[PDB]
Parts: C-alpha cells; structure tokens; sequence
C-alpha cells in the first residue's frame, strides 16, 4: 500500500 | 488527549491556513492537439502530484495525526477526489465559466467534451464554483470545509470515533466564530453554516460520478494510471 | 409569491409531520424462504409503492408546489432513493442491527447477502441508522432532514428560483434550530448538532449514488422486473 | 410524458 507508506514518510 | 481539542478558533484557522498545499503546474504541452487520452493524461498526472501534497496536508490537519494509520488510510481513500474537487472549485471561483486545474491549464466546458462523459462532471464543478461565488466563500471558510470533508466522508464507514466528532465539532465552532467575526447575525450564522454544509453533499455526488468516470477510463485503457491512483480507485468499488 | 416563507417554526414542523406518508407493508410470505430474485422483487415492489406516496408527500412540502412542474420532476428524480433511504434508516433506528423495510419485513444484516452486492449497502444503511440512534434523532428533526434532501439534492443541477428554493431551505434550517433551542440546547450545541445532522446527508447521498449503481446492475442482469415508474426513476440518473 | 410528470399533475 503506497498510501500507507506515504503516510509514515 | 489532543492538542486539537484545546486549540482556539483563531489557532484552528491559522493552523489550517499554513497547512495549505501549493499550486502545482500542469505538464501541458500547448504544441500538440488535445485528445481524450492526452487530456486524461494531463488530468491524472496533475492529480497524482496533488495527491502527494494532500497526504502531507492531511497530517497537518489538527487531530488527524492522533488517529491510527489504518484510519488515516481509510479517510484519505474515502475523501481524496472530494478534496481535489473542492480545491479546484475554489481555485476556479473568479474564473466564470472555467476550471483552473493549474495556472497553465484553464479549461472551459467545451474543452471538457474531449473526454467522453466528462462535460457532465465539468458542468457540476462549474455550478459549484458559481455557488461559491454567489455565497462569497472566504479562504478561512474554505480551509474548514476541506478539513470537514477529510474527517467526515469516511467516518461512517468505520465498521465510534468520538475523537473525530470532537474535532469536527471544533471546526463547527471555528466556522461560526468566523461568521460572528465577519459580522453575520445569529440567524445568518446558522443559515450560512447550513448552506455551506449542504454543498458538501453535492461534492460527494460529484466525487462518486467522477470515480465512476475514472474507473471507466481505466477499464477502457484510455490512460495509464499511477499505482497510487490505481490504489485510490480500488478502495472504492465500481463496475 | 408564496405562503411557505411566512409559516412559523411550529407550523413548519406541524405541516411536515402532517404530510408524512403512511408506513407500508410487504407482501412477503414468511413461509417461503428467500432467493436473490424474491427478496429483490419484494424490495422493489415496496419501493415502487413507496414512490407514489412520496410524490404526494413532496406536494405537501411547503414551498414545493410553487416550483415549476419541470423543477418538481428534476428534484424528485434526483432525490427519490435518498428519501427512501433516510426513511428506512429512521424506521430502523430502534431495531439495532436490522433494517425495517416494512413492519412485516425486518431484515438482518446477514440476509442482505441474499442479494449480490447488497450487503455493503446494508452495512452503510445500518451504520447511518446507528448514527441516528446515537444522536437520539427526534421525529421533528427527521421530517426537516427529509424535506431538506428533497429541496437540496437537485438544486444545483438546474428565473432564479434556486433563490426561492434557498429561501425555504433557510426556513427549514430555522425550524431545525428552533427545535434544538426548544429542547434546551445551548447556542454552541445547537450549531454543532445542526452540523452533525447535515453532514450525514453527505453520507446518505453517498449511499444513494451506490444504490443507484446496484439497482442498475440488477436492471441489466434482469434478475427482477422493475415497475415503469422505477425504470424511469432509474433512467434519470444516466 | 414521464409517469412522474403525470403523477405530479394528478
Ligand atoms: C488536473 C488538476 C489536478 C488535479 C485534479 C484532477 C481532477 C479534478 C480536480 C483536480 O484538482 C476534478 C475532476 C477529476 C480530475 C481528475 C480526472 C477525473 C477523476 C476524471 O476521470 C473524472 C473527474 C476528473
Ligand atoms: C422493501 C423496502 C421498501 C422500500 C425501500 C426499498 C429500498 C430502500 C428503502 C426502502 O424504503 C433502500 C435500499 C434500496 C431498496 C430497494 C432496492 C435497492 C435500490 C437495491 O437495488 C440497492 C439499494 C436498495
């Protein structure tokens, strides 16, 4: 999940 | 606890004004004719880049970072197109008859006819922009509505987060505070609060239509969508 | 001109409560278990019957008969499934976990899996119903919300009678808050509660958009025959 | 000639 990753970056 | 619940109205506005994402440019090349595919490509290219700024902005929305990551995902997955759409309408307010996707991408409805099924959504977006213009929507009210959309659109599909409702209630307080300060009478205040909130229902409508249209472009291979966009589309289910 | 702009808050409520449609019955036969086509036939048979009562209700919504016939048509085409759903949700408020389609058709979350694609919609309806119950939605507020959906849902997809519609929408806002002042709410709680009620209409609109798509899938796959009114009602959304 | 149309006239 890209979103999940972008949200913790 | 939450540093959102003890913010004052003026600190709420200020926080949300500074969180605003920048205006991005289209990679529009005005030396080739628009096709259905080329315009959809311009549109989804820009959307994908705005998405990244939206994710950054959401985390600056008071109360949003309190939530779990899984809840944050659900919320953005639910509201993203609505948030793109309310920003566009706000950008387009003082361009009657036009939609300012980017400063180098200002489109009228006849240019929307390039993509099939598009012009209908363009018309709804333009009528919303017109509505914002006759109401004389202010920047401060806009940042509050945009945040309400983020917190609210996915909240009922949490299958009770009263923390979400706490924050949504504080934004309500904030909007009324801005109306009081603007000199609106008590009844004008609640009247206007309703008018603004009722428009969020039309934005939901536009978002659902646009999601069905985007799915349709994907299923007909008119345009390659980024994996992020593909994922955002997937969170919704269509046919 | 009109007379709807000069009703009092108490007479607005009174008019709206008096305009309420009756609660209709299913012709469900509780001896024959369900199929995807039987339950669905049952649901759209009731919907069709509810629709004819809704049209006579709208005509009783103060300010409505002032609109052009064309404008009345468009508003009901836009709003019908929303109005059906807000009704269902309200009926089901005190039956946690169940949808009360009719006094004799009370369906469990699990029975929605009888129809394909139906359960995700059932869930949204049930969650809305839960929201209502949590807020303790009152009958007087309900009738306001329903009227607001009628007038609000198609207003922007239209002689500026948008302005007349907006004027009466303003009267129903006043009515809502009058009911809240009357219930002893502080100003701050009135304005918060008003916002809560109105943000749910966003979710009702979401559910109608999804329901229309489902209804359309069942139309195409000819799983159930839909009445002429339903067909035309469904055709307006595409 | 919509049915809705007729029902509203009626
Ligand atoms: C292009 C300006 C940047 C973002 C942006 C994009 C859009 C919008 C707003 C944006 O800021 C609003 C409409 C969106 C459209 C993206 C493509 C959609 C989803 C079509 O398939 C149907 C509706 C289209
Ligand atoms: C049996 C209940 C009577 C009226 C009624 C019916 C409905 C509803 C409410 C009613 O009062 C709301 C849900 C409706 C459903 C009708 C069939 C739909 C549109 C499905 O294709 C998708 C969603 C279903």
């Amino acid at each position: 999940k890209i979103l999940h990753r972008l949200l913790q970056d | 606890n939450s540093l959102a619940l003890s913010l004052t109205a003026d600190q709420m506005v200020s926080a949300l004004l500074d969180a605003e994402p920048p205006i991005l440019y289209s990679e529009y090349d005005p030396t080739r004719p628009f096709s259905e595919a080329s315009m959809m490509g311009l549109l989804t290219n820009l959307a994908d880049r705005e998405l990244v700024h939206m994710i950054n902005w959401a985390k600056r929305v008071p109360g949003f970072v309190d939530l779990t990551l899984h809840d944050q995902v659900h919320l953005l997955e639910c509201a993203w197109l609505e948030i793109l759409m309310i920003g566009l309408v706000w950008r387009s307010m003082e361009h009657p008859g036009k939609l300012l996707f980017a400063p180098n991408l200002l489109l009228d409805r006849n240019q929307g006819k390039c993509v099939e099924g598009m012009v209908e959504i363009f018309d709804m977006l333009l009528a919303t922009s017109s509505r914002f213009r006759m109401m004389n929507l202010q920047g401060e009210e806009f940042v509050c509505l945009k945040s309400i959309i983020l917190l609210n659109s996915g909240v009922y599909t949490f299958l009770e987060k009263d923390h979400i409702h706490r924050v949504l209630d504080k934004i309500t307080d904030t909007l009324i505070h801005l109306m009081a300060k603007a000199g609106l009478t008590l009844q004008q205040q609640h009247q206007r609060l309703a008018q603004l909130l009722l428009i969020l229902s039309h934005i939901r409508h536009m978002s659902n239509k646009g999601m069905e249209h985007l799915y349709s472009m994907k299923c007909k291979n008119v345009v390659p969508l980024s994996d992020l966009l593909l994922e955002m589309l997937d969170a919704h289910r269509l046919h």
